């Protein structure tokens, strides 16, 4: 996993970065010997994980996801992902969507499942999904 | 990898639903409990089925009142149109269908032998089911699972 | 081994009454059974017991607020007290009311509890809210309600 | 139990910090990265530290500026009034303070001696750890977890 995670280092810190307003500037992926370790700068420093909130956590994890989908965009393609927003407010949330139009798009293809509205504006498709007597319903949308 | 069409019958929520797939970012939004994470799951049966995945149980995902669970997905890798089908039989496993075909001119031709463990093995060599779970298909809970 | 079964039992009837209001009825009932001290949890869904895989992400969190409400409810002479960090993640926007719903009912009857939240409009079923920004490196707590 | 007031000083992003529950629901509305999360987990730490969490350590939560950490606790349990009170410093332990104590009229009195070792007892005598954790404070996260078997 080592080397895997030393190639997506920089994007995911060129993401995260946005995603937090430059709070973090950037994600070091250093190695540890049979394991890697994730920092984050803050104020010019490296802080472990822990440093994080909990929807600051979230974003990191979206920064990484799309990184690695990123980098692999050509080999791979398709990124699925299931509920992006949980822990995220109001702000982070408007933020993910500015990082849809900008890196999500990259992507070939994205499947994106969630119950948030607000991520109607970056899609290029939508289609809704309800309940209508005990069975799914799909209507397609965009 | 680019999916294409997926088929669903009788997956929890899904007694028959038809999604088609394209390019960018396809979004679908829905409440809770409307059968999102069902239909993607049904895609994860789909494609590397047997999982060994704790919450996704055969004898659990049937739709209640239904007996008949059937999955066809259709979806594109390097130039070539794929397409997996696959049929449980609750109360009788020695009707399950499974079946992997390849777009040869305008017919759909088996590329491997009609059951798991063929289709599977086919799988694994055109795209690792590891690789799947850890950078293609994010479980709902699952964002940060990356970090740890 | 029977006095937590009356604890787990009691707790149950509970957690099914939050439940089937949190979920407008779609699950009627949730059972608790002990297997030798194997705590098994399941929902009722069109008249029978459904395991946990049955539900939904959202439906999950909510049942899980319902646990730890009815456990506190169980506890609120001998405990009296509840603290909830973020109670809202994976719940879609009907949900989220319906808890406050959920708040102002149940809530309540907890001598004291501290929620913490980024949604605003828990602010409504609260008795004292309290504000926390980060000024320059630091929190500052301003005091609203 | 009831908590009454919190005092943090330097615990990641509070610097001062000081709240003052009441009774009833008190809620506590802040954007991610504000603090929320932060003035708990100080709660527990000043509670029942020593803890068991690999996601807290002490040379972690000293917020990056200071050198030393202050929590001040004030809580009811049964009708007796306590306060404990940590201070956490990097270096030496005639500046560290640990005392629980037992309000008697104006004056508050040792319930014990000022050591992690005697309070970590006495807490434990009060409200075990285990019961604090997965029925009265529920962190970020966990939710469901009671759902885990
Ligand atoms: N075997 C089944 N037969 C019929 N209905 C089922 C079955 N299994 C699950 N369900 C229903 O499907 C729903 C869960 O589906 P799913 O996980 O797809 O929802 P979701 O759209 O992802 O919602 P959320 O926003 O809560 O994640 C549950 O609400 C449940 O009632
Ligand atoms: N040692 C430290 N010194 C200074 N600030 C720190 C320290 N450790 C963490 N922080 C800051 O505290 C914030 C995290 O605090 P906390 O977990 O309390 O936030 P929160 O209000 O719970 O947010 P969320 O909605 O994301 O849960 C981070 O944004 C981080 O920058
Ligand atoms: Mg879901
Ligand atoms: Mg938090």
């Amino acid at each position: 996993r080592e080397a895997a995670l030393s190639k997506i280092g920089e994007l995911a810190s060129e993401i995260f970065a946005e995603f937090t307003e430059g709070k973090y500037s950037e994600v070091v992926v250093r190695a540890e010997e049979n394991k890697v370790r994730l920092f984050v700068v803050w104020e010019g420093k490296e802080r472990p994980l822990t440093f994080l909130s909990g929807g600051e956590r979230i974003a990191l994890g979206l920064a990484f996801r799309l990184a690695m989908s990123l980098y692999l965009a050509g080999e791979i393609s398709l990124l699925i992902l299931d509920e992006p927003t949980p822990y995220l407010d109001e702000e982070r949330r408007r933020k993910l969507i500015t990082i849809m139009e900008r890196y999500l798009k990259k992507i070939p293809q994205v499947i994106l499942v969630s119950h948030d509205e607000e991520l109607k504006d970056a899609a290029d498709h939508v289609i809704r999904i309800s309940l209508e007597n005990g069975s799914s319903k799909v209507e397609v949308v965009s | 990898m680019k999916l294409e069409r997926v088929t669903v019958k009788n997956f929890r929520s899904h007694s028959d639903t038809v999604v088609e797939f394209k390019e960018g970012i396809n979004l679908i939004i829905g409440q809770n409990g409307s059968g999102k994470s069902s239909l993607l799951d049904a895609i994860l049966v789909g494609l590397y089925w047997p999982l060994r995945i704790k919450d996704i149980k055969k004898d659990e995902f049937t739709k209640v009142g239904a007996r008949d669970t059937y999955i066809d997905l259709i979806f594109e890798k390097d130039g070539t149109k794929y397409r997996i089908t696959r049929r449980f039989l609750k109360g009788y496993s020695s009707g399950e269908i499974h079946a992997m075909k390849r777009l040869v001119g305008n017919e759909w031709k088996h590329v491997t032998e009609p059951s798991s463990k063929a289709i599977s093995a086919f799988m694994e060599k055109l795209i690792p089911y590891n690789i799947f779970l850890n950078a293609i298909y994010i479980r709902q809970g699952q964002i940060d699972a990356i970090l740890e």
